[PDB]
């Protein structure tokens, strides 16, 4: 009985928080990756004079 | 090329050394990953081995041969997210309670600890990770099945069991019980014992089975299998 | 009596406030831009060393030093540029299944089936390295641990429960519940005040650190949850199935944006871990092979090819500069 | 002229049998096996010491078309030194992987402190370093002789000829058939005696036929080395008893005993390598 | 093994 209202009141304080479209949030993350594209030699590979490895 | 940079170079090679020299001691260890239900007698056996003559690691040697059994008794978990770091093992031994067909309380009612040890046995022995892994099958307190057999009825466990209810007659039932959840006959073999607390008899049996699990790996490494 | 029913109308009411959320899921919207084009890493390093399974690796901070934990029982802490093993670490416990990398590289973590998390001082005095605290207090199986700082670190267990300690007092200052399954992994936010931990219910959680109370939950996944990391940002994060599906999903819109899967793939995944720009996702199988994600696109890159039993472990370094990968067959090999 | 292109014939397609078959096994060892494990090391010396003896061939043949050595004293010399070294050497190696498995099943806990791939390549860096004892004698020892109108390579006599024909003659044939003969008898037999009790292998008709199909490998190695090894020495000790006349059916008869001892090394890698339950698993 |  103590397991049952713990679960209600998590979903509760879970239900009631402040939500953005998915247009936004996911327009946040390609901005993120296009702002920060130049620096990841990974996605960009590095000439090999500054190369570690 | 610097000087620090070949003393660094000097230091790992030494720590590579120490690796090697570790690595062939880990290599000549036997380990057996030690398996059973509550009450089943895992440590009752480990403490039988020790004095014949989290995880609770045991090592002890005997014959020139180093076993080193691994009991995750105390773990509650799921068993299926680390049972596949013990893959590889050389062997695993079971535990069951030969008497207790009828001690079935566990948790609330009508858990069927026998039918319990059953369901583990059928779990691990057909497990993906233990298709080749052999199983050292130990059937303990078998006095106490003796003098259990002759009051207690086998058909409370077992309804489909028909003969008679003398000890013999139980112990190769049971036996047989659970050797036939082995679906992988062609792959591994069980080795049954009837625990006793005599002079070193269940590590001369442990013995014997690892050696033959030995002799069969070698036969695959020396390309004849 | 009343109680389950409700809970099964707020659920219904979360389910519908986040479809109302919904209205591109990254689809409509990511077409316009021009793919990444073929991705070819190559091995730099090949990390030999090690004699059985090697179960976790973990990057320091400075993008050089490197800490491994396989099943020989070593802790082998590597220098990536020129292979060199700065140290060897014996374990008490050679069942480890975690390792991790303080931050200030003064502390190397380990933790695995003997429920305890062990703190090994490496920049210390008296020359070698030595066990300083063992946390013990769980119940199930460490399967990650995480430094905040050089007295905090977190941890997720098998017994459902992840925790906080405090390292000099060696207690838990608080307790993380609300997982009904084993939790598998873990991963810090970029700020360290929020962090997600999948579990073994097909859920992730996101936690708030100072209260220790469960902020969001996300589900999707149909297996078990292996792997966990956030976005750069710390607004997302990406998960690692059982069921062979990465996804992407949002703190913001509290839902799951992305799904990262192949016909050809049914194997699960192991470790995942995103570029120092979060364009590329990598995840690690159990096929002994890697394969780089379009975390925007969904398209396959490129696969890290290069071992010979399943890809256990994965990180990138902190600058972006290479991908380190561990395996089974006893190698970690650096890709660039 | 039909004996001599019968041996020629035959000499030739040994020599292809040698020198694809080992060459195959190299490749393989190479690219797949990635010289990792003690058997595969074994299998390599094996191999390596059957090539450079079948390689020893076109030699020989040439040789006995002409009845000269057109080579010289240089090529006279190494050709012999490899023709021994490398007898020995197949000789031991056989030797050596019978008593690695004899000890991989019948003694299996020092199996693994011994059975590593560092001890491997000792033993058989010893074994080509006592194939040397007697390979270097013999390099330094031949020679180039001249007859009337031919040339021969012959091996010189120091006094006296009879007592150091016999003990070349005796050693040779103890330290290459009797030895290795009884080694490898006593090796599978006792390895075959505890193979009857491995609880694996007397199970059930599968295991039943695991066990046959092992004993007959077993055989099948032990009868080929008796049947390839055991008449050209019995041959050319009853030649070094009694004076043999040259006629068609002696001159044939001694060259398939020849011809016999060199199939041993082609059939080698067959038995050890093709049939090599690893090997087969390498697609 | 004999030379001829």
């Amino acid at each position: 009985i103590a397991q049952a209202r713990k679960l209600v009141e998590q979903l509760k304080m879970e239900a009631n928080i402040d939500r953005i479209k998915v247009s936004k949030a996911a327009a946040d993350l390609m901005a993120y990756c296009e702002a920060h594209a130049k620096e990841d030699p990974l996605l960009t590979p590095v000439p090999a004079s500054e190369n570690p490895f | 090329l610097s000087a620090e940079d070949k003393a660094a170079v000097e230091r790992s090679k030494m720590i590579d050394r120490n690796l090697r020299e570790d690595g062939e001691k880990q290599r000549r260890e036997i380990k057996l990953l030690l398996l059973g239900t509550s009450n089943s007698g895992k440590n009752t056996i480990v403490k039988q081995m020790k004095i014949i003559h989290g995880i609770v690691e045991n090592k002890f040697t005997f014959k020139e041969l180093t076993f080193k059994m691994v009991d995750v008794g105390a773990q509650r978990s799921e068993r299926k997210k680390w049972i596949h770091c013990f893959e590889g093992v050389t062997a695993i031994i079971f535990c069951v309670e030969l008497s207790g067909y009828d001690l079935k309380l566990y948790e609330d009612n009508q858990t069927s600890r026998m039918a319990a040890s059953l369901k583990l046995f059928d779990s691990i022995c057909n497990n993906k990770w233990f298709i080749d892994t052999s199983l050292i099958l130990f059937l303990n307190k078998k006095d106490l099945l003796a003098e259990k057999i002759r009051r207690i009825p086998l058909t409370i466990c077992f309804p489909e069991y028909k003969g008679q209810n003398t000890y013999e007659e139980a112990a190769v039932y049971i036996q047989r019980q659970f050797e036939d959840l082995n679906r992988n006959k062609e792959t591994k073999e069980i080795y049954s014992h009837f625990t006793c607390s005599t002079d070193t008899s269940n590590i001369q049996f442990v013995f014997d089975a690892v050696t033959d699990v030995i002799i069969q790996n070698n036969l695959k490494y020396i390309g004849l299998c | 009596d009343q109680l389950r029913q409700e809970a099964e109308q707020l659920k219904n009411q979360i389910r519908d406030a986040r479809k109302a959320c919904a209205d591109a899921t990254l689809s409509q919207i990511t077409n316009n831009i021009d793919p990444v084009g073929r991705i070819q890493m190559r091995t730099r390093r090949t990390l030999r060393g090690h004699l059985a399974k090697i179960y976790a690796m973990h990057w320091g901070t400075d993008s050089r030093l490197l800490v491994s934990a396989s099943q020989d029982g070593k802790l082998i802490i590597w220098d990536s540029y020129t292979t060199n093993k700065v140290h060897a670490i014996p374990l008490r416990s050679s069942w480890v299944m975690t390792c991790a990398y303080a931050p200030s590289g003064n502390y190397v973590a380990c933790g695995g089936l003997d429920n305890i998390c062990s703190i090994y001082n490496l920049k210390t005095r008296e020359g070698n390295v030595r066990v300083s605290r063992e946390l013990a207090g769980h119940t199930g199986y460490l399967s990650c641990c995480r430094f905040l700082d050089d007295n905090q670190i977190v941890t997720s267990s098998g017994d459902t429960t992840c925790a906080l300690w405090d390292i000099e007092t060696g207690q838990q200052t608080t307790t993380f519940t609300g997982h009904t399954g084993d939790v598998m992994s873990l991963s810090l936010a970029p700020d360290t005040r929020l962090f997600v931990s999948g579990a073994c219910d097909a859920s992730a959680k996101l936690w708030d650190v100072r209260e220790g109370m469960c902020r969001q939950t996300f589900t999707g996944h149909e297996s078990d949850i292996n792997a966990i990391c956030f976005f750069p940002n710390g607004n997302a994060f990406a998960t690692g199935s059982d069921d062979a599906t990465c996804r992407l999903f949002d703190l913001r819109a509290d839902q799951e944006l992305m799904t990262y899967s192949h016909d050809n793939i049914i194997c699960g995944i192991t470790s995942v871990s995103f570029s120092k720009s979060g364009r590329l996702l990598l995840a690690g199988y159990d096929d002994f092979n890697c394969n780089v994600w379009d975390a925007l696109k969904a398209d396959r890159a490129g696969v890290l090819a290069g071992h010979d039993n399943r890809v256990s472990c994965l990180g990138v370094t902190d600058d972006g500069m290479a991908v380190a990968t561990g395996s089974w067959d006893s190698f970690l090999k650096i890709w660039n | 002229m039909v004996t001599a292109i019968t041996i020629m014939a035959l000499y030739s397609i040994v020599c292809v049998v040698g020198l694809f078959g080992n060459f195959l096994v190299m490749y393989v060892i190479v690219r797949y096996t990635k010289m990792k494990t003690a058997t595969n090391i074994y299998i390599f010396n094996l191999a390596l010491a059957d090539a450079l003896a079948t390689s020893t061939l076109p030699f020989q043949s040439v040789n006995y078309l002409m009845g000269t050595w057109p080579f010289g004293n240089i090529l006279c010399k190494i050709v012999i030194s490899i023709d021994y070294y490398n007898m020995f050497t197949s000789i031991f190696t056989l030797c050596t992987m019978s008593v690695d498995r004899y000890i991989a099943v019948c003694h299996p806990v020092k199996a693994l402190d011994f059975r590593t791939p560092r001890n491997a390549k000792i033993v058989n860096v010893c074994n080509w370093i006592l194939s040397s004892a007697i390979g270097l004698p013999v390099m330094f020892m031949a020679t180039t002789k001249y007859r009337q109108g031919s040339i021969d390579c012959t091996l010189t006599f120091s006094h006296p000829t009879w007592y150091w024909e016999n003990l070349l003659k005796i050693c040779v044939f103890i330290f290459a058939f009797i030895m290795p003969v009884l080694i490898i008898t006593v090796c599978y037999g006792l390895m075959i005696l505890r193979l009857k009790s491995v609880r694996m292998l007397s199970g059930s008709k599968e295991k039943d036929r695991n066990l046959r199909r092992i004993t007959r490998m077993v055989l099948v190695v032990v009868a080929v080395f008796i049947v390839c090894w055991t008449p050209i020495h019995i041959y050319v000790i009853i030649k070094a008893l009694i004076t043999i006349p040259e006629t068609t059916f002696q001159t044939v008869s001694w060259h398939f005993c020849i011809a016999l001892g060199y199939t041993n090394s082609c059939l080698n890698p067959v038995l050890y390598a093709f049939l090599d339950e690893n090997f087969k698993r390498c697609f | 093994y004999p030379w001829f």
